[PDB]
C-alpha cells in the first residue's frame, strides 16, 4: 500500500499547488517519499500483490533505491514551480510500478509514466538542454515502439503477456531480443548507449543524479524479470563496458565521462543477469546509487549546467568533507576493496562466474582497470591546485547527505553481512 | 499469419521513414507507424490467444496519445523560436 | 501577424483598410489607412455658388445630411446678416432631429449586424422607412434633399405631413422601448 | 452483435457516396468558361497581402487538440464500461469512477491554469 | 478472404511506404490516415470491431488531427532545408529497414498458429470485463498516465 | 461551357443565370445605404434569386458597384472585380458611379466603364431602390438575350465577355 | 442488428443512392424553406417570384452553380483544392442511414434504414470528427492564412464540441445496453423518451451539436464580418456549393439525430406511422433552430470554447456517473425520471429571477 500513497500524494498537490507556495509543494512532496521509504521499511518481508502489481524483495529494495535519490535530488532543487516537484513524483511512482509487475504490457505503461515527466524535467531551457531532450524522446519513443513489438511477439509465442511462460524457439528468442533492446538502451548499455553521454551532459546536475540513480535502479529490477539468453548477455556486456569506459578516456567533460562510466556499469550489473540473484544485484545497485548520488551532489554544488574535470579540483580546500566524500564515491564507482560497490562488482562477477561465463568476465574486469585512469583522474584532482571555478558550497542538508551516502558506502563495505543477510524476505 | 507479417512490414517501413527523415515529426510519425504495426500483431495474436490482446492495443492506444502529447509539446517547445526543424542543426553534443 | 483586413473586406463597413498588428485573438494595434472616399467637396465648393453648395451638404453625412445642411445655412446667415423665421426654424429643427433619428437606427442597426444577429436589423430600417416617407412627403427626396435654403427653407409642408408625423410619433415609444 | 452484411452494405454505402460526389465534381469541372487570368488566380483582396507574411499561429488550436486526443480516449475507455454496466457491479463502477476523477484533475488543473493563451 | 485480403494488405504496405517516402508532411499524414482507415477495416475483419472504432476515434480523429494541427501551425511541409544530406545514409538506412524486416520473417517463418477463437466480435460489450477486471489495473495506471501527460504539456509549453 | 452550344440548353441556363444573379454590393458612398434599402421589408431584392448575398467575390456573378469611385478605390475594385468567376456582370449604381457625377474633380473617376466592363447604367442621386429592380431585370432580360440599344441593337448577355483582360 | 434482417446489397445500394439523393433534394428545398422562415420572422416576405413557392430558384441557382467558371487558384495546392470538398460533402452524406423511419418491412417490404450497425453511436462519432478534419483541411489548402485562421477557429470549436457529443451520449446506453439505433428505439418505445430520463444528457447534446455550425458560436466562422472563417472565400463554381451543402446536410442529421436518439425516434406512444413522426420532429427542430439563428448574437469562439470546455462537458460527465452509479446499484428506474425532472425545474427557476 506504498503505491497508495504515491498516487494519493501526487493527485493530491497537483491541485493543492494552485493555493500553495511551491516551498509548501516541495516540503509536502518531501514528506510523501520519506512516508513511503517508512511503509516500505515496515512491510520489509511482507510481500504483497493485488493484481499484476506485486511487492516482493526485489520491489522493496529497488524502490527504496529509487526513494533515496528522488529525495536526494529534490532537496537541490529550490526552482519556484511545483511542477518541477508534481514530476518527480510522477516519475518515482512510474519507477515503483515499473518495478512490481511482471505484465510487459502495464511495464510499457509504467515506462511511459515515469519517462515522459523526466523528458520535460530535462529543461532548465539551456540551448543545449534542449538538443539533450530531443534526443532523449526520439530514442526513447523508438526505444518503446520496439518493446511494445517484443511485447506482442511474446503473446504471440504464449497466449499471456506476462513474463515466465514457456516460450518458443526462434520466435521467443526473437519476442526476447525485442525486449532485451528497449531494457538495454533505458540501462544505457552499449551499443544503445549513444544517447546517453549527450543526455548526461546536457541536462542538469541533479536531474542527472535523478536519472543516473533511480532509472538505472528500476530498470535493472525490471530486466530481472527477463530471461536473456548468455550469449546476447555476453554481446551486450562487452560491448558496453568496452565502449563505455574507452570513450569515457577521451572525455573532457565530467557529466559526459560520468555517463560513459555509468555506460561502463550498466554493462557490470548486467553479470547478475546471468544468474538473476538479485540480491548481489540489490546490494550492487545500492552501493552505486548512494555513490552516484554523492557524486552528482558534488557535481551540483559545483554547477548545475556543465562540471568540466578542472573544476573539480582544489575540491579538498574548498571543503574538505567534500573532497573526500567525492574520493570515496570515485572509488566506489572503481569498485575497489574495501568498499561496498567492490562488493556490488564482487557479487555480480560471483553470479557470472557461477553462470560459466569467463572470457566475457575476463574483459570486464580488464575494461574495469581500464576505469581507474579517469576514476583516479576524478578522485585525485580533489587535490589539485584550485583554479577559476564557481563553487558554492552546498547548504547543511546537501552536506549531510553527501556525508551520510558516503559513510553508508563504507559500511556495508566494510560489513555486508549486515544488510546482504537481508536482501532475501528480510530476516 | 498474412497480418502479423503485414505488421512486421509496417514495422520495417516505419524504421527506414525513423532514418530517413530529416524532420522531427515525420520521425514521429513513422514511430507512431510502427506502433500501430505493433498493435495489429497483438489483434492477430488476440485472435489467437484469445481477446487480451485487445484491450492490451486499446491500453497501447492511449499510451500513444499520452506521449503524442508529449513529444509534440516538446517539439513546439524546441522549435517555437528555433528556425527549421532539421535534427541535424543540433550538433552541439559531441563525444 | 500584420494582417490587412482590406478596403471593404472582410465586411467593414465603410470602406476602410486596417494593418492590424496582432498575434493571437488579441488586437495588439491596428494602423488604420483610409482616403478611399475622398471626393473633394472643400475644393469642388470653391467653384460652386452659395445656393449651389446646398446639393452639396448632404453628400458628405448622408446618414445626418441635415446636419450638414444646417451647420452650413447658419453659417452663411451669420455671414451676411440674415433673419431665420420661427416656424422656418421650428421646421429646421424637427427636421434635423428626425434625420438624426435615422442615422440612429442605421447606426445600430449595422452594429448588431456587424457582431451579433441579422434580426433587429429590420425593425429599425421599418422604422427609417417610415421616416423615409416623411422626407419624400415634404422634399420629394429620400435624403440628399434640397430643402433647406439660406434665408430659411425652400418651401412650406403639406397638409399630410402633421398626421403621419403624429401616426410615427404614436407609435414610436413603444418602437424603441422594444429595441431597449 | 451484428452480421457482417450490414459492413457490406455500408461499404457499398460508401462506394455510392463517393461515385455520386465524383460526378458532380465532373460537371462542376468541365462545364465552364475557362478563362485563365492573373489577377483572377491571385488570392485575394486587391493587390496582396489578404493575410500576407504573418508568422506561426498561435499555439491555442494546438491546445484544444491535445486536450481533445485525451479527452476523446478518456471517451473511448468509458464507452466499454457504458455497455457492461450491471454485471460490472459498484466495483466496475469505482474503478471507473477512478479513471474519470483522475482524468478530471487533470483537466481541473489545466482550466485554473487556463489557456487563453 | 484473400481476393478482398490481399487488397486490404497491399492498400495498408503501399500507405505506409507513402507516409515514409514523401517528403511533404500533410501528404504523408494523409497516407497515414488512409493507414489506419485499411487498419480499422482489417480489425474488423479480424473480429476486433470495437478496436477498430476507437482506432478511427483516437489515432484518426483526435492524434494525427493534432498532428496537422502542430504542422499547419508552423508550416514545415517542404521538410528538406538544412538538409545536411548524408546521401550516404539514404542506402543505408534502406538495408537496416531489409534487415529489421527479415529477422522478423525468419522468426515468424514456419510458423503456423492456431487462430480459431470465437471473439464474438470485439464488441466492448465483451470488452468491458476485461478492461474494468483483469486489465483494471492497467487501465487505472494508463489513466494516472494521461493526467501527468496533461500536466507535462501544460508545464511544458507555458511561456512565461 | 459558357453556357452555349445548342438552342435549348443555353436559354435554360440564362434562365438558370438570369433568375441566380448573385448580388456583390460595391459599396463607395450613400449609393450603398440606398441599395441597403433594396433589401429591407417594404422592397427586397429577395424575391427574383438575389436573397443570399456572400461577401466573397468568388461567389458572386453580379458587380453592384454603389457610390462615387475614387481613384484610390479603383485598383482595389479592379482586382476585386477580376477576382471574380468568369461568368460576371457589372451594374453601375447612381450618378458618381455613371458618370462623375456633380463631383467633377481629381478625386473621382468620371466613368466606371474606365476600371470595370460595366453590363447596365442606373441613373439617379440616389436611384430609387425600384430603379435598382428595373436595372436588374433589364440585365436579367439581357442575360436572355431580350436587351435592345436605342440603335436596334440587341445587346450581348455578358459584358467583360469582350475585353482583352491581359 | 439482434433482430432486424439485412436487405440484398443491390437493396441497400439502391437504398444509399435513394437517401443520397433525398438528402440532396432536402437540403435544397429546405434553405428555400429557411430563407422564406427568415423572412416571415422579420416582417419581409421571401421570393414569390422565380417559384411560385420558390422552387424553381433553387433550380436556377444550381444552373448558375455549374457554368460557373470553376477555378483553381494559383499558389494553392492542386490536388488538395480539388479533393477537400469531396472529403467534406462524404462524411457528411453518409451516417444518415442508421436513423430508423419504421419497423423492419415498413419501406415497403425491406427496411427503414440502410444500415443497422451493432455499434451506432461511435460510428456517428467518427464521421462527426472527419467534419472538422474536411473544414480545416480545405482552409490549409485554401492557401489563404486569412481563411486558415478561421478554419482553425472552426477546428477548434468543433472539436471541443464534438469531444463534448461523447459524454453527452454516454448516458443512454447504461440505461438500453445496445449501440443499435434500432434496440434504443424500442427501448424508448418500452419505457419511453429516453429524454425524460436523460434531460442534462439531452440539453448539452444540442447545445454542442449548435456549435457544429448550426448557430450562436457563429464565430464558426462565417467569412462575413469577422476573420474570414475557413473552407471558403477560394472557391466558384461548384466546390463552394459542396461545402455549403455538406455543412446544411450536417445540419438536418443532427436535427433528425436529436429525437431519433433521445427524444421518440419515429416509434410514437400513439399511432405509430413509421416515417411521418420522424419527419415532424426533424421539422420541429428545424424550425427551432431557424429561430436560433435568426434571434441569437455570436458568442466569438473565445466566450464559446470557455462555455462549452468549462460548463457543457463537465456537467455531461457528471451526469453519466450519476447514471452510471444509477444502473450499477440498478435501484429502481424512477429515480432517474425524479432526477432529470427536478434538475430541469432547477435549470428553469434561475431564469425568471
Ligand atoms: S450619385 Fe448621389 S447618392 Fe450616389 S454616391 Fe453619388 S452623391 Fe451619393
Amino acid at each position: 500500500m506504498t503505491l497508495a500513497i504515491l498516487a494519493v500524494f501526487s493527485v493530491a498537490l497537483t491541485l493543492l499547488g494552485f493555493v500553495l507556495p511551491p516551498q509548501g509543494v516541495k516540503r509536502a512532496t518531501l514528506l510523501g517519499l520519506a512516508l513511503a521509504l517508512a511503509s516500505l521499511l515496515l512491510t520489509w518481508g511482507k510481500p504483497f500483490a493485488f493484481g499484476p502489481y506485486a511487492v516482493d524483495g526485489v520491489s522493496q529494495v529497488f524502490t527504496l533505491l529509487a526513494l533515496l535519490g528522488a529525495l536526494w535530488t529534490v532537496g537541490l532543487v529550490r526552482s519556484g514551480r511545483f511542477e518541477f516537484y508534481l514530476l518527480v513524483l510522477y516519475a518515482a511512482l512510474g519507477m515503483h510500478l515499473l518495478a512490481s509487475t511482471r505484465h510487459l504490457l502495464l511495464m510499457l505503461v509504467a515506462l511511459e509514466a515515469l519517462s515522459l515527466p523526466l523528458y520535460a524535467l530535462a529543461t532548465w531551457r539551456r540551448g543545449q538542454g534542449l538538443e539533450a531532450a530531443l534526443k532523449y524522446f526520439l530514442l526513447g519513443a523508438l526505444a518503446a515502439a520496439f518493446f511494445l513489438y517484443g511485447a506482442a511477439l511474446f503473446y504471440g509465442a504464449t497466449g499471456s503477456l506476462v513474463l515466465g511462460a514457456p516460450g518458443e524457439g526462434p520466435l521467443y528468442a526473437l519476442a526476447l531480443g525485442l525486449l532485451l533492446v528497449g531494457l538495454g538502451f533505458k540501462a544505457a548499455l552499449a551499443p544503445f548507449h549513444f544517447w546517453t553521454p549527450d543526455v548526461y551532459q546536457g541536462s542538469p546536475t541533479p536531474v542527472v543524479l535523478f536519472m543516473a540513480t533511480s532509472v538505472k535502479a528500476a530498470a535493472f529490477a525490471a530486466l530481472l524479470r527477463v530471461a536473456a539468453p548468455p550469449e546476447a548477455l555476453a554481446l551486450l556486456v562487452a560491448l558496453s563496458v568496452v565502449v563505455g569506459n574507452l570513450a569515457a578516456l577521451a572525455q573532457k567533460e565530467a557529466k559526459r565521462l560520468l555517463a560513459y562510466s555509468s555506460i561502463a556499469h550498466a554493462g557490470y550489473m548486467a553479470l547478475a543477469l546471468y544468474t538473476g540473484n538479485a540480491q548481489a544485484l540489490g546490494f550492487y545497485l545500492l552501493t552505486y546509487v548512494l555513490a552516484t548520488g554523492l557524486a552528482f551532489a558534488v557535481l551540483s554544488q559545483i554547477s548545475p549546467d556543465r562540471v568540466p574535470l578542472e573544476a573539480l579540483r582544489g575540491l579538498y580546500r574548498k571543503d574538505p568533507l567534500l573532497g573526500l566524500a567525492f574520493l570515496v564515491a570515485m572509488l566506489s564507482l572503481l569498485g575497489l576493496p574495501p568498499l561496498a560497490g567492490f562488493w556490488g562488482k564482487y557479487l555480480a562477477f560471483a553470479e557470472a562466474a557461477r553462470a560459466g561465463a569467463w572470457g566475457v568476465l575476463v574483459l570486464a574486469l580488464v575494461t574495469s582497470a581500464v576505469s581507474a585512469y579517469y576514476y583516479l583522474g576524478l578522485g585525485l584532482a580533489v587535490f589539485a591546485r584550485p583554479e577559476e571555478t564557481p563553487f558554492r558550497p552546498g547548504p547543511p542538508w546537501a552536506r549531510a547527505a553527501v556525508v551520510a551516502a558516503g559513510v553508508l558506502l563504507l559500511a556495508l563495505g566494510l560489513l555486508p553481512g549486515l544488510v546482504l543477510p537481508a536482501l532475501a524476505a528480510g530476516g | 499469419m498474412s497480418y502479423l507479417l503485414t505488421s512486421a512490414l509496417l514495422f520495417a517501413l516505419g524504421v527506414y521513414g525513423v532514418l530517413t527523415r530529416r524532420t522531427a515529426i515525420l520521425v514521429f510519425l513513422s514511430i507512431e507507424l510502427m506502433l500501430n504495426a505493433a498493435n495489429l500483431s497483438l489483434v492477430g495474436f488476440a485472435r489467437a490467444y484469445g481477446l487480451d490482446g485487445q484491450v492490451a492495443a486499446l491500453m497501447v492506444i492511449a499510451v500513444a496519445a499520452a506521449e503524442v502529447a508529449v513529444g509534440l509539446g516538446l517539439i513546439v517547445a524546441i522549435f517555437r523560436h528555433r528556425e527549421s526543424t532539421a535534427v541535424d542543426d543540433l550538433s552541439e553534443l559531441r563525444g | 501577424m500584420t494582417l490587412n483586413v482590406g478596403p471593404q473586406h472582410p465586411s467593414t463597413h465603410g470602406v476602410l483598410r486596417l494593418m492590424v498588428t496582432l498575434s493571437g485573438e488579441e488586437v495588439l494595434e491596428v494602423v488604420p489607412h483610409i482616403g478611399y472616399l475622398h471626393t473633394g467637396f472643400e475644393k469642388t465648393m470653391e467653384h460652386r455658388t452659395y445656393l449651389q453648395n446646398i446639393t452639396y451638404t448632404p453628400r458628405m453625412d448622408y446618414l445626418h445630411s441635415f446636419a450638414h445642411d444646417l451647420a452650413y445655412a447658419l453659417a452663411v446667415e451669420k455671414l451676411l446678416g440674415a433673419v431665420v423665421p420661427p416656424r422656418a426654424e421650428t421646421i429646421r429643427v424637427i427636421l434635423n432631429e428626425l434625420s438624426r433619428l435615422a442615422s440612429h437606427l442605421v447606426f445600430l442597426g449595422t452594429g448588431l449586424l456587424d457582431l451579433g444577429a441579422l434580426t433587429p436589423f429590420f425593425y429599425a430600417f421599418r422604422e427609417r422607412e417610415t421616416i423615409l416617407d416623411l422626407f419624400e412627403w415634404v422634399t420629394g427626396q429620400r435624403f440628399h434633399h434640397n430643402y433647406i435654403r439660406i434665408g430659411g427653407v425652400k418651401e412650406d409642408l403639406p397638409e399630410e405631413f402633421v398626421p403621419e408625423l403624429k401616426k410615427l410619433l404614436e407609435v414610436l415609444p413603444h418602437r424603441i422601448d422594444e429595441y431597449e | 452483435m451484428a452480421p457482417i452484411q450490414e459492413y457490406v452494405g455500408t461499404l457499398i454505402y460508401v462506394g455510392v457516396a463517393l461515385f455520386i460526389g465524383v460526378a458532380a465534381l465532373l460537371v462542376g469541372a468541365l462545364l465552364g468558361p475557362k478563362k485563365p487570368g492573373r489577377a483572377k488566380l491571385m488570392p485575394y483582396e486587391s493587390g496582396n497581402d489578404p493575410a500576407g507574411e504573418v508568422k506561426r499561429f498561435p499555439v491555442h488550436f494546438y491546445v484544444v487538440a491535445m486536450l481533445f486526443i485525451l479527452f476523446d480516449v478518456e471517451v473511448a475507455f468509458l464507452w466499454p464500461y457504458a455497455v457492461s454496466a450491471g454485471g460490472l457491479g459498484l466495483y466496475g463502477f469505482l474503478g471507473v469512477l477512478a479513471f474519470t476523477l483522475l482524468l478530471f484533475v487533470g483537466f481541473l488543473y489545466e482550466w485554473w491554469k487556463g489557456v487563453m493563451r | 478472404m484473400s481476393l478482398l485480403e490481399g487488397l486490404a494488405l497491399f492498400l495498408l504496405l503501399l500507405s505506409g511506404v507513402l507516409v515514409v517516402t514523401l517528403r511533404n508532411a500533410i501528404h504523408a499524414a494523409l497516407a497515414l490516415i488512409l493507414n489506419f482507415l485499411v487498419l480499422a477495416g482489417v480489425y474488423v475483419a479480424l473480429d476486433a470491431r470495437f478496436l477498430g472504432f476507437i482506432q478511427v476515434i483516437v489515432y484518426a480523429g483526435a492524434i494525427v488531427v493534432l498532428f496537422l494541427f502542430v504542422i499547419m501551425l508552423l508550416f514545415a511541409a517542404q521538410g528538406e532545408i538544412g538538409f545536411d544530406p548524408l546521401v550516404r545514409s539514404r542506402p543505408l538506412a534502406a538495408l537496416l529497414a531489409l534487415g529489421v524486416a527479415g529477422i522478423l520473417a525468419a522468426g515468424l517463418w514456419g510458423l503456423d498458429l492456431a487462430f480459431t477463437q470465437d471473439l464474438k466480435g470485439g464488441l466492448p460489450q465483451a470488452l468491458g470485463p476485461l478492461l474494468y477486471g483483469d486489465w483494471l489495473f492497467v487501465l487505472l495506471a494508463v489513466g494516472f498516465l494521461l493526467m501527468a501527460a496533461t500536466v507535462v504539456a501544460v508545464a511544458l509549453v507555458e511561456p512565461g | 461551357r459558357e453556357g452555349i452550344l445548342f438552342t435549348t440548353l443555353e436559354k435554360l441556363v440564362a434562365w438558370g443565370r438570369s433568375n441566380s444573379l448573385w448580388p456583390a454590393t460595391f459599396g463607395l458612398a450613400c449609393c450603398a445605404i440606398e441599395m441597403m434599402a433594396s433589401t429591407d421589408a417594404r422592397n427586397d431584392l429577395a424575391r427574383f434569386g438575389s436573397e443570399v448575398f456572400r461577401a466573397s467575390p468568388r461567389q458572386a456573378d453580379v458587380m453592384i458597384v454603389a457610390g462615387r469611385l475614387s481613384k484610390k478605390m479603383a485598383p482595389v475594385m479592379r482586382r476585386v472585380w477580376e477576382q471574380m468567376p468568369d461568368p460576371k456582370w457589372v451594374i453601375s449604381m447612381g450618378a458618381c458611379a455613371s458618370s462623375g457625377g456633380m463631383f467633377n474633380n481629381y478625386a473621382i473617376v468620371q466613368n466606371v466603364d474606365s476600371v470595370v466592363p460595366v453590363d447596365v447604367y442606373v441613373p439617379g442621386c440616389p436611384p430609387r431602390p425600384e430603379a435598382l429592380i428595373y436595372a436588374v431585370m433589364q440585365l436579367q432580360k439581357k442575360v436572355r438575350g431580350q436587351a435592345y440599344n436605342e440603335r436596334g441593337e440587341r445587346l450581348p448577355p455578358v459584358a467583360a465577355w469582350k475585353r482583352t483582360r491581359g | 442488428t439482434w433482430s432486424y434482417p439485412v436487405d440484398p446489397y443491390w437493396m441497400v445500394a439502391l437504398k444509399a443512392l435513394l437517401v443520397v439523393v433525398g438528402l440532396l433534394t432536402a437540403f435544397a428545398f429546405m434553405t428555400l424553406i429557411e430563407r422564406r422562415l427568415l423572412a416571415r420572422f422579420q416582417v419581409r416576405m421571401g421570393p414569390n417570384r422565380v417559384g411560385p413557392f420558390g422552387l424553381l430558384q433553387p433550380l436556377a441557382d444550381a444552373i448558375k452553380s455549374i457554368f460557373k467558371e470553376d477555378i483553381v487558384v494559383a499558389q494553392a495546392d492542386r490536388f488538395l483544392f480539388v479533393l477537400a470538398p469531396l472529403i467534406s460533402v462524404v462524411f457528411a452524406l453518409l451516417a444518415f442511414g442508421l436513423i430508423p423511419f419504421g419497423p423492419p418491412g415498413s419501406f415497403f417490404g425491406y427496411q427503414p434504414w440502410v444500415i443497422n450497425l451493432d455499434l451506432g453511436i461511435l460510428y456517428l462519432f467518427a464521421v462527426s470528427e472527419l467534419a472538422v478534419y474536411g473544414i480545416f483541411l480545405s482552409g490549409w489548402a485554401s492557401g489563404s492564412k486569412y481563411s486558415l485562421l478561421g478554419s482553425l477557429r472552426s477546428s477548434a470549436s468543433l472539436i471541443s464540441y464534438e469531444l463534448g457529443l461523447g459524454l453527452a451520449l454516454l448516458a443512454p446506453v447504461l440505461l438500453v445496453g445496445s449501440l443499435n439505433l434500432n434496440d434504443i428505439v424500442n427501448w424508448q418505445k418500452e419505457h419511453g423518451w429516453l429524454f425524460l430520463y436523460a434531460f442534462p444528457a439531452f440539453l448539452v447534446y444540442l447545445i454542442a451539436s449548435m456549435a457544429e455550425a448550426a448557430r450562436t458560436p457563429f464565430d464558426l466562422p462565417e467569412a462575413e464580418q469577422e476573420l474570414v472563417g475557413g473552407y471558403h472565400t477560394e472557391y466558384s463554381s461548384i466546390k463552394w456549393a459542396l461545402f455549403q451543402m455538406a455543412e446544411y446536410i450536417h445540419f438536418i442529421t443532427a436535427s433528425a439525430l436529436i429525437p431519433t436518439l433521445f427524444l421518440g425516434g419515429w416509434t410514437m406512444p400513439v399511432l405509430e406511422v413509421p416515417y411521418l413522426w420522424m419527419f415532424l420532429k426533424i421539422a420541429f427542430f428545424l424550425f427551432f433552430f431557424i429561430w436560433i439563428r435568426a434571434t441569437w448574437f455570436r458568442l466569438r469562439y473565445d466566450q464559446l470554447l470557455r462555455f462549452g470546455w468549462g460548463f457543457l462537458f463537465p456537467l455531461a460527465l457528471l451526469w453519466f456517473l450519476v447514471t452510471a452509479l444509477v444502473v450499477a446499484l440498478d435501484l429502481p428506474r424512477t429515480y432517474l425520471l425524479y432526477l432529470s425532472a427536478l434538475s430541469f425545474l432547477v435549470l428553469l427557476g434561475a431564469v425568471l429571477y
